[PDB]
């Protein structure tokens, strides 16, 4: 009936579903690209970053840091949280939760809002999404900086404040981290659910998430209400990936189809991306150099540990370290090899033998994948110069990412690769720009891109289709190719952030069940088709139907 | 700029960014008149607008504006029921419903407006929409009568399960707000327990334990009996049954509740222990549970019903027995408390006590310190199970010799309440041979004074035999008293404080030498008190602190750089400069590390700071042949006099003849004054300033801190990588710090000349007691290659509001970065 | 440029400098001894020892730099 669109950000979504007598929100989304205009958290104090010059504005010096011409915030990493005001959050009764990377922001919500519904998401989602919240509220509050810079957050001092800083939307309404004690309170509201498994809410709609094939535990959604039903797409993936690929019949004869969480840069080959990491991993740690990876400690992460697996032995490459650094690293290892069951059909043969499904497994027993929970602890004894680091959180701005740049950005030989398509490339490396080390941008990002999805759509054929406006406009990277755009036979609708879509999908025939007893004592009379007057007393009850004989 | 509101909703456009500028408006507060203003404004608004969601943000904003702390709501209202009486969209209805809902909560003592708001709420429960129906619901609730009743009661049996849930919600806060509830509401939340849905359970389950409270002595029929039950019986059924839920929260709430219902007669607690109506098995079936916490809960309802009956500590006894070996720890911390706190007058037979002792020897310091409080309360029969409650005891002191502490004061507490049982015992704990002499047992081995705690206080109620000793037991309960003697059993100092301080005050017209004398003597005396009456140390080094301020300044103001020339003064032999930053620096010691200060300590402490402002000027002025830089700190001094006659013009009537009243006596010929004239003014005039009193705190102490965890007393260098992290952690014991949060602060300062400075977080500030504090962070060391492990040096730092000073004693820890 | 006021316990004082070697070749470093009596007042009195540092390069380093410029 009514979507309220509470991001305005393709891949981390936060939708309201107005729908018949249940409001649910679709997915929970924390913009951390906010995080790239604050200048980053450091494990130790680096005199680099100390003795920034101040950036002056004639009408604040301390607030600000300029940094090779580009100015930084010198507060805490703040967060673009999903616009919490233009519906009220008590009145949603159910969040819908596809992704770990959609759950971020949940201790926002669940907490602050007066939210006091409940909140369904998939086992692996759920854990993940605690791993990756576990290590997020310790990064932050390792080295703890202070909120001290709040005067740049003006409406007549943000417009005078250059371009990357000036272009910052929603600034008032960014928030600092959450605490632990929030993320166990929201985890805490969590109704655990399984793939095709029906939730009847208040029996009015019925959800179910359906696998999406982007992450494992992954989840596309989709509302019936009786005879209407609304399917919820994230962020899926169709390639072959690790877990369980998507479900593309059940989206099918849908009236309205949400879709968030497309291919950022969709002009970039996964697989072509993945041998470049390689062979640039090679190139470096064959001349002596060391390879930074910022990545999450799960996801994509588990994808290029596989490609590196099959690659080292062939690259002759087993005495370079692979050395993995997150708080949450091990939690993530074990998790990774437990859900076998919600894995693609490959990987979870591999467990009906006495056998981990996923392959980094063996790296451990074979001392080739080290990982640790910090830099500080037995990482610092068993450090070996030519090596490469998966660490760090992939904004560039918190985290032992920030810590090993500081350590190698003074020699060329050392280089840096990114496979997150999350933040941005340049704007990651803006507060470190004087470097010398070679930096290669290789997203891996394995979601839908425009021909999948044009192919999808063509093969689902739903009536309505709601997508954000970038989806609709080329990208502006590009801003010329209109292959990189959503085009239907409907021309779609577009959302921006806190705008309210009117859905006029709304039907009659609300379904009704009819008891025997009524069933006899109506004539079925010939007109041809029959006819039949029905005199009954009507029953409600749990928005369930039912007609009874007066 | 509530015009600038009405331009730019009227003006902009009417559907969508509308929308976004109220948005962006929400986000500031409104002063009230302005608030009222607003108010109009929005309310005229809101007429014009045929957009639904433009309307529902309106809603939303006169209920943000309704919760502002100056504006009374009452000249609101009428306009808020004259849009509601006109409006058709349900979800702007739920959100006008909250701002009605809001303005009367806001307005608790107007009866005439809550009774018009209920009204509203009646009217408007019979609208179609859940949400109206449960935003009335709540309004009732809220507000009721205090009818409500039995319309929240019709609206019990509502077809929508969150309308139940508000209406039982709705009726809890009408019982919680004072009104008393009837009895037919028992049998709807009977009726209504069975409910299809979780949330209806646990509002039923919460309803029938109120109504069970309310009326625990009411008599109803059995509905398939000619039997009569007790209300809180039949209602201590009905939760039972609810805890065999198939929802844990449901589960966990009715136990809770359950613990609750201490007026259930004696028949149906030994019933909810059984095994062999509804409620047998349900605390035998909660112990059981899958969810920890559920048992958990059952625990404390087990406690919280064996306290209040005596019979029932029998039957809890054997199940906490049996539930001391669960597998979740927390649970069995929680079962040996509450088996701890029902041991008040029931005995131990030999199982129970031997399976005690069997699981005293568990690894967890944590469940064993239970234990041992559980052994200190238990009462025991059967001596013989005495002397394997102390085999068990001494075996565990074998092999956990940390405890010994507690296993001492569990033999006290064995010895002391089980007196007689203990007295056959005494020749075979006590290696005494009839005829030989025996030999004299080691002192100070952990295992025989355990025995002998035991035995001597089992020797103090009882005197029947305390010649059973040895001549050695008696020199080794000697040495007990001595040492052990809370285990075995059997203001000059103000007045001279405040005299030295008024022989300082009433000796203030001798010579400078004579002064320097005296206030040299007070204080060493003041600094030999505080390190001989411990209560008085902080007021003791409070005002010494204060008299070597004192001291400072006679003796910066007798230096001989003022009987020469400006040219021919010298700064290589200079005193006063060095005077006038000590001055500062115990002016800041004395504000931010004394808890018990007061405004009118700090008027003089910031009278002290104005004096060695003064002092650092004219020292200063000495030393430079410019005009302009002199004419600077000149006018930047006059400014600083002028902030602390603002700041502290309440008692300016209180420094008669002091440093600040006599500048505000020649004020107005300072500020037309030449510089130099003010300088030679201030040095003539600072000679002859009185010295000011100390009126002193009825408590105040010195914040105190001192580092043990990084220990640096060992040599072995903390090795690590080049250009990687070393963690260090320290144990800060913080002693009367205000707030620890944001003042005590970690400084590491490496052998260069870093010195970086390290903000703990408020989550790791414990406050274990009254004025202590412990500080537990993990601290972050990097450097590059050393050549050698020098040092580092850890020190805690107190912040106020511009610097830091020293807080706690500089520790260094030995550093090696090895290279990679 | 480093500085720090150690203080004599048992007429015996005993403190821990680091210093940074960039430029390679030979650095001579100079320490002072001043004296702060009771009163605050600085006393220039101590010895002006000197001694001269080398800064030689590795090996592995050296052909890594060199490798690196050109």
């Amino acid at each position: 009936m009514k979507l309220y669109c509470l991001s305005g950000h393709p891949t981390l979504p936060c939708n309201v579903l107005k729908f018949k007598s249940t409001t649910i929100m679709l997915d929970c989304g924390l913009d951390m690209t906010s995080t790239l205009n604050f200048l980053p958290l450091p494990l130790v104090q680096s005199p680099r970053l100390s003795n920034l010059p101040g950036w002056s504005l004639k009408d604040l010096d301390k607030e600000l840091k300029e940094c090779s011409g580009h100015v930084f915030v010198d507060s805490v990493p703040e967060f673009c949280l999903p616009e919490t005001e233009l519906i009220d959050l008590s009145t949603v009764d159910v969040i819908l939760i596809s992704n770990y990377h959609c759950m971020m922001a949940l201790p926002y919500i669940t907490e602050h809002t007066g939210f006091t519904g409940t909140v369904y998401a998939t086992e692996p989602t759920v854990q993940i999404g605690r791993l990756l919240m576990e290590e997020l509220v310790n990064f932050i509050e390792r080295v703890p900086k202070a909120q001290s810079a709040s005067l740049w957050k003006n409406k007549d001092i943000q417009r005078l404040l250059p371009s990357p800083l000036k272009d910052a939307v929603e600034v008032s309404t960014w928030r600092r981290c959450y605490t632990m004690q929030e993320v166990n309170s929201a985890l805490s509201k969590i109704q655990l659910v399984g793939y095709s498994q029906k939730i009847e809410l208040f029996g009015a709609v019925q959800v179910t998430p359906l696998s999406s094939g982007y992450a494992l535990g992954s989840s596309n959604w989709i509302i019936q209400s009786h005879y209407e039903k609304v399917s919820y797409v994230s962020g899926s993936s169709l390639l072959t990936t690790h877990p369980q690929p998507m479900d593309q019949a059940s989206l099918k004869n849908s009236d309205v189809l949400v879709l968030t969480g497309l291919t950022q840069i969709p002009t970039a080959n996964p697989d072509g991306m993945v041998g470049e990491f390689c062979s640039n991993l090679a190139l470096t740690v064959r001349n002596g150099g060391n390879v930074l990876v910022p990545c999450y400690p799960s996801g994509v992460i588990y994808d290029l540990l596989e490609c590196l697996y099959q690659y080292i032995d062939s690259a002759g490459l087993s005495s370079v370290p692979l050395y993995f650094i997150s708080p949450v690293a091990n939690s993530s290892l074990e998790f990774s090899q437990i859900f076998a069951e919600w894995l693609c059909h490959n990987k979870q043969s591999k467990v009906y033998l006495p056998e981990p499904p996923f392959p980094h497994a063996e790296l451990i027993q074979t001392n080739k994948l080290k990982h640790y929970p910090s830099i500080h602890g037995d990482f610092s004894n068993d450090f070996r110069q030519p090596c490469v680091v998966f660490t760090g959180h992939p904004s560039l701005r918190f985290g032992d990412v920030v810590h090993f740049m500081e350590l190698w950005g003074k020699s060329s030989l050392n280089t840096v690769i990114f496979t997150e398509p999350d933040f941005s490339y340049l704007e990651a490396l803006a507060p470190y720009q004087p470097l010398a080390m070679k930096c290669i941008y290789c997203p891996i990002d394995t979601r839908l891109n425009f021909i999948q999805v044009s192919k999808l759509l063509k093969e689902v054929q739903p009536l309505h289709v709601v997508c954000p406006e970038q989806y609709t406009q080329p990208p502006p990277a590009q801003s010329h190719r209109m292959d990189l755009m959503i085009d239907c036979q409907p021309p779609a609708m577009s959302y921006r952030r806190a705008e309210v879509l009117a859905l006029p999908f709304k039907r009659r025939y609300e379904k009704i069940e009819i008891m025997p007893e009524l069933a006899d004592s109506l004539v079925p009379m010939e007109i041809k088709i029959s006819l039949a007057t029905v005199s009954a007393v009507l029953h409600t009850k749990d928005n369930k139907h039912l007609l009874q004989p007066p | 700029k509530s015009a600038a509101l009405h331009i730019d909703l009227c003006k902009a456009t009417s559907p969508a960014d509308a929308l976004q500028y109220l948005l962006q408006f929400a986000r500031k507060p409104v002063e009230a008149e302005s608030v009222e203003g607003v108010v109009r404004i929005l309310l005229e608004h809101y007429y014009k607008e045929n957009d639904p969601s433009v309307r529902l943000k309106i809603a939303s904003l006169l209920g943000l504006l309704s919760k502002t702390a100056g504006f009374s709501p009452d000249c609101i209202m009428d306009d808020a029921i004259n849009i509601l009486q006109n409006e058709k969209s349900h979800q702007v209805l739920a959100q006008l419903l909250d701002t009605l809902l809001a303005i009367g909560t806001k307005l608790p003592e107007n009866q005439a407006i809550q009774m018009r708001l209920v009204d509203v709420a009646c009217k408007h429960l019979t609208d179609t929409s859940h949400g109206v129906r449960n935003k009335c619901l709540q309004l009732l609730g809220n507000l009721g009568s205090l009818d409500v009743q039995k319309i929240i009661g019709d609206y019990f049996s509502d077809q929508d399960p969150r309308v139940r849930t508000a209406a039982i919600k709705a009726m809890l806060q009408l019982h919680e707000r004072g009104l008393k509830l009837h009895q037919t509401i028992y049998n709807q939340a009977c009726k209504l327990l069975s409910d299809d849905y979780e949330q209806v359970r646990s509002a039923a389950v919460q309803l029938i334990w109120v109504v069970s409270q309310l009326y625990p002595e009411s008599i109803v029929p059995i509905p398939s009996s000619n039997e009569e039950i007790r209300l809180v019986d039949d209602a201590f059924g009905k939760i039972c049954h609810m805890v065999s839920d198939g929802s844990w929260v449901v589960r966990v709430q009715a136990a809770k509740l359950l613990g609750s219902m201490e007026q259930v007669s004696s028949h149906f607690l030994e019933q909810t222990l059984d095994k062999k109506s509804g409620a047998c098995g349900a605390f035998v079936h909660g112990l059981e549970d899958e969810m920890y916490e559920v048992r958990i809960a059952a625990v404390e309802a087990l406690c919280m019903l064996a306290q209040s009956s005596p019979s029932f500590a029998e039957k809890c006894l054997d199940f906490l027995v049996d539930m001391f070996n669960d597998e979740i720890e927390e649970v069995r911390l929680q079962s040996i408390h509450t088996m701890r706190k029902i041991s008040n007058n029931i005995t131990l037979r030999e199982d129970q006590l031997d399976t005690v002792l069997a699981v005293l020897e568990d690894s967890s310091r944590d469940i064993r310190e239970a234990l041992h409080e559980l052994l200190c309360c238990t009462n025991v029969s059967t001596k013989e199970g005495i002397h394997l409650a102390l085999v068990e005891l001494l075996k565990n002191l074998t092999k956990y010799p940390t405890d010994r502490d507690s296993i001492w004061k569990c033999l006290k507490f064995l010895g002391s309440r089980h007196p007689t049982l203990v007295l056959p015992l005494v020749p075979e704990l006590l290696s005494t041979h009839p005829f030989f002499d025996t030999a004299e047992p080691d002192m100070d081995d952990p295992a025989y004074i355990a025995v002998l705690v035991l035995i001597f206080n089992a020797a103090k109620t009882c005197p029947t035999m305390p010649a059973l000793f040895s001549d050695h037991t008696f020199r080794h309960y000697a040495y007990l008293r001595d040492s052990l003697s809370h285990l075995v059993p059997a203001d000059p100092s103000q007045q001279f404080l405040q005299q030295s301080l008024e022989r300082v005050y009433s000796l203030q017209h001798l010579d400078p030498q004579g002064a320097q004398e005296l206030l040299e003597f007070t204080i060493r005396d003041l600094q030999r008190l505080g390190e001989l009456q411990s209560e008085l140390a902080g007021v003791a080094d409070f005002s010494a602190t204060y008299l070597r301020c004192q001291l400072l300044l006679i003796k910066a103001l007798q230096e001989k750089l003022w009987n020469v020339a400006a040219p021919l003064y010298l700064k290589q032999s200079d005193l006063a400069s060095a005077a006038a930053k000590q001055i500062m620096e115990e002016t800041y010691k004395m504000e931010f590390m004394y808890s018990g200060v007061e405004n009118k300590q700090v008027v003089i402490i910031h009278h002290m700071r104005l004096q060695a402002k003064a002092l650092q000027l004219i020292v200063t002025a000495r030393t430079t042949r410019g005009l302009d830089p002199l004419f600077g700190m000149c006018e930047k001094f006059l400014q600083e006099v002028d902030f602390f006659q603002r700041y502290f013009i309440a008692d300016l009537p209180h420094l008669q003849d002091s440093f600040v009243d006599k500048l505000l006596d020649l004020m107005p010929r300072l500020m037309t004054s030449k510089p130099a004239e003010v300088v030679k003014i201030l040095q003539t005039m600072l000679r002859q300033s009185a010295f000011l009193h100390l009126p002193l705190p009825e408590q105040i102490h010195k914040a105190s801190a001192t580092i043990i965890e990084p220990a640096g007393e060992s040599d072995n260098p903390l090795r690590f990588t080049s250009g990687l992290v070393v963690a260090l952690d320290v144990d800060a014991t913080l002693e009367h710090v205000q707030d620890p949060q944001n003042t005590v602060k970690v400084q590491v300062l490496y052998p260069d000349g870093q010195a970086q400075m390290i903000h703990p977080k408020p989550a790791d500030f414990r406050n274990p007691g009254p004025g202590r504090h412990r500080l537990i962070t993990q601290v972050y060391l990097s450097h590059t290659a050393w050549t050698e492990a020098c040092q580092v040096e850890v020190r805690l730092l107190l912040a106020y509001n511009e610097g830091t000073i020293p807080f706690s004693k500089p520790v260094k820890v030995y550093i090696m970065p090895k290279p990679a | 440029e480093m500085e720090q006021r150690v203080e004599p316990h048992n007429d015996y004082f005993s403190t821990q400098f680091l210093l940074n070697f960039a430029i390679l070749g030979t650095h001579n470093i100079t320490v002072e001894s001043s004296v702060k009596d009771a009163n605050g007042i600085v006393w220039k009195t101590g010895p002006r020892t000197t001694i001269f540092v080398k800064s030689l390069e590795d090996p592995y380093s050296q052909q890594i730099r060199l490798q690196q410029q050109q």
